[PDB]
RNA sequence: CGCGGGGUGGAGCAGCCUGGUAGCUCGUCGGGCUCAUAACCCGAAGGUCGUCGGUUCAAAUCCGGCCCCCGCAACCA
RNA sequence: AAAUGUAACA
RNA sequence: CGCCUCCUAAAAGGUAACGGAGGCGCCCAAAGGUCCCCUCAGGCGGGACGGAAAUCCGCCGGAGAGCGCAAGGGUAGAAGG
């Protein structure tokens, strides 16, 4: 049964040596090995520094994967190496050699995942309907099942935080915490229209329709917007009101203008006597227009997020469900799984690992 | 103290709570010192009274509870932090009158 | 930080620093100690300032007992209103600190540790201070 | 800073003053009608009463302190 | 006295 | 804004400030008079419903309970039941 499990550390590990390209490194490796092999290559050593730390960034990748051809080759014959003489030990000494290059494969499948910043924060799901209305709201009924039970074979927490439910049948929008580990790497590769062809229940006679809902992701942050307003930025003036006060308003400077030096923020207060209660105002009033701005980052990110986020729409798509046929198809990578209504019920697996390249 | 507590060894403090023992004995059977082995304490355990072997002719003059010895967990920067956020409850006042 | 954590009255009268220390003039736990040489108001801003200093030096390690602790409240009338009205507001509170107090006192380190630990405290605190190490007439006592 | 009014299920309000008992409407959930949805009909679930402390035998309720909310006032130079 | 049913009829 | 209690008040009394804290504008026909009798809170153990705390049993107990309501003083050798 043993050599069955090598048998799939050879399958993970080919089109592991795809995306990484081991054709195309293996080449780049080697006049890094000559730049830095002549004597003059520590003339400016950010050139040097950037290359010699290239150099295991490719020596992780070319022979890394050159311990696991020979590796897992001295592995089969240490296996048969046991079989035809009966030695027991020679057999558990051959185990614990796949249990290590499985590992140094483990490893280097990191590089599907351990590339994207925060790959690891408990993302948020953000399903929304689309283009049909009726079908495509229960088509994101449908999808959000889809991603719950995909989240629970897999020990994520299935956390829904908002809801909309469609009028007719469905739901227009939903939002689920995909409180887990590792959560966004997995649905990040989730992120897309997903177009659904398929034959349609709510249209009479019955047609064959098209209806597409979408998958959006995203991870979690601080989101945190109360900056401590800290003295040393701070420019506050001091001078006279300009309306009635008598012999004070001339001869009291009551009026406090408190500038933020690195904004260019200005705020007066004038409203009291006391050049405090207008010191304290316009302090008030300077913490909150720069919670005004700091607020206007935020947003002005969002909207650049929205309008980066396609349309679901009519070719705008990456999944078919012609359930007519029996497919769903993955147009990107792109697979072929042919037991459609196990699809719904979770073995996005597929789709995802193969997506992760 | 006889010894070096293993909790030392793991980055502990030996504080040394009784640095002499009140003792009924004869002038002419003063002993310079009572050994006490220390080695077996860690982080957080302690030695009392009771546990003094005693040489002939000296007699504890304290309660055997009284703890004489113990391992404290050290001082660390790590922990600052937290203790610089912390956020303290402001102090209650207790009520009188017709408040309790 | 140091505070009371409840208290039969909220304000406290301002009275006075006549004399040396009550009691705890003698080392009683740790090696060294930070013994006050001028009486006033350690804030609990200043205590902590010392402990987080001395933590900070020994950075793993040691052991500090604080033996000061500010139960005493300050007391502050909002900016800019005249005199009368009533007592000010609770602002912070303090120890009450006279000739000969130990305040701080290390153990657990060795002699430039603490030498070093217990001066780098008493830059934090508003008086004159003096290092002493534990002697027969702290343990006499 | 002042005066006096509030905080009670998912939402909006009632309950306090003369303490023991938290109610109404919408919503939510299960069932019906319909080919289906809404509407309607039947049944159900749902509240640390802002916090700390505590008046009393007993607190949503009474009395202090803090915390957010709303209204008013902040004059004569 | 009582609302509505989109989007792919060979 | 008058009255009561405590502190500030510097060991007689008294003593101010828009000083620090709380109460009063009632109540009881017994919660009053006098005789007689009784002793608390709490802790530990035991014990059907039965709990931290109902009542019961035992042991430990000078008063930390109670004395209608604030506080103080007083108080079981009673002013308490
Ligand atoms: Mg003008
Ligand atoms: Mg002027
Ligand atoms: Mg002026
Ligand atoms: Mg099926
Ligand atoms: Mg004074
Ligand atoms: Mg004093
Ligand atoms: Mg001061
Ligand atoms: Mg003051
Ligand atoms: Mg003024
Ligand atoms: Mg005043
Ligand atoms: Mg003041
Ligand atoms: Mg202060
Ligand atoms: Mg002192
Ligand atoms: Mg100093
Ligand atoms: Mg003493
Ligand atoms: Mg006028
Ligand atoms: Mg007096
Ligand atoms: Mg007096
Ligand atoms: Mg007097
Ligand atoms: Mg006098
Ligand atoms: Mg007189
Ligand atoms: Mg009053
Ligand atoms: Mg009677
Ligand atoms: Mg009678
Ligand atoms: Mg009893
Ligand atoms: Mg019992
Ligand atoms: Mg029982
Ligand atoms: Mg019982
Ligand atoms: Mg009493
Ligand atoms: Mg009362």
């Amino acid at each position: 049964p043993v050599n069955n499990r090598i048998q799939d550390l050879t399958e993970r590990s080919d089109v592991l040596r795809g995306y990484l390209d081991y054709d195309a490194k293996k080449e780049r490796l080697e006049e890094v090995n000559a730049e830095l092999e002549q004597p003059d290559v520590w003339n400016e050593p950010e050139r040097a520094q950037a290359l010699g730390k290239e150099r295991s960034s490719l020596e992780a990748v070319v022979d890394t994967l050159d311990q696991m051809k020979q590796g897992l080759e001295d592995v089969s014959g240490l296996l048969e190496l046991a079989v035809e003489a009966d030695d027991e030990e020679t057999f558990n000494e051959a185990v614990a050699e796949l249990d290590a290059l499985e590992e140094k494969l483990a490893q280097l499948e990191f590089r599907r995942m351990f590339s994207g910043e925060y790959d690891s924060a408990d993302c948020y799901l953000d399903i929304q309907a689309g283009s049909g209305g009726t079908e495509a709201q229960d088509w994101a009924s449908m999808l959000e099942r889809m991603y719950l039970r995909w989240a629970e074979s897999r020990g994520f927490k299935t956390e829904i935080i908002e809801e909309s439910e469609g009028e007719v049948a469905g739901i227009k929008s939903v939002t689920i915490k995909i409180s887990g580990d590792y959560a966004y790497g997995w649905l990040r590769t989730e992120t897309g229209v997903h177009r659904l062809v398929r034959k349609s229940p709510f249209d009479s006679g019955g047609r064959r329709h098209t209806s597409f809902s979408s998958a959006f992701v995203y991870p979690e942050v601080d989101d945190d917007i109360d900056i401590e307003i800290n003295p040393a930025d701070l420019r506050i003036d001091v001078y006279r009101t300009s309306g009635a006060g008598g012999q004070h308003v001339n001869r009291t400077e009551s009026a406090v203008r408190i500038t933020h030096i690195p904004t260019g923020i200005v705020t007066q207060c004038q409203n009291d006597r006391s050049q405090h209660k207008n010191k304290d105002q316009a302090m008030k009033q300077m913490k909150a227009k720069l919670y005004e701005l700091e607020m206007q980052k935020k947003n002005a990110e969002k909207q650049a997020m929205e309008d980066n986020k396609s349309d679901i729409g009519w070719g705008s798509q990456i999944r078919s469900y012609v359930l007519d046929d029996s497919r769903i198809k993955d147009l990107r990578t792109g697979v072929e799984t042919r037991n459609t209504q196990a699809v719904l019920d979770g073995s996005l697996d597929q789709f995802i690992e193969a997506s992760l390249k | 103290f006889v010894g070096t507590p293993a909790g030392v060894r793991a980055g502990g403090v030996l504080q040394e709570i009784h640095r002499d023992i009140l003792v009924k004995v004869s002038p002419r059977n003063i002993p310079e010192f009572i050994e006490v082995d220390v080695s077996g304490l860690e982080i957080g355990d302690s030695l009392h009274a009771s546990d003094l072997k005693l040489p002939p002719g000296v007699e504890l003059a304290v309660s055997p509870e009284e703890t004489i010895a113990a391992v404290v967990p050290p001082e660390d920067v790590e922990k600052l932090a937290e203790e610089a956020a912390a956020e303290v409850a402001e102090p209650e006042v207790i009520k009188k009158g017709k408040e309790e | 930080m140091l505070m009371p954590r409840r208290m039969k009255y909220r304000k406290q009268q301002r009275g006075r620093l006549k004399g040396a220390t009550k009691g705890g003039d003698y080392v009683a736990f740790g090696d060294y100690g930070l013994v006050a040489l001028e009486p006033a108001w350690i804030t609990a801003q200043q205590i902590e300032a010392a402990r987080v200093a001395m933590v900070r030096h020994f950075r793993r390690g040691g052991k500090i007992f604080i033996r000061i602790f500010p139960d005493k409240p300050y007391t502050k009338k909002p900016l800019e209103v005249r005199m009368g009205k009533g007592k000010g507001n609770v602002e912070g509170y303090v120890a009450v600190v006279k000739p000969g107090r130990v305040m701080f006192e290390v153990a657990g380190v060795t002699e430039e540790q603490a030498m070093e630990a217990l001066r780098i405290a008493g830059h934090k605190l508003p008086i004159k201070t003096k290092i002493v190490r534990r002697d027969a007439y702290d343990e006499a006592q």
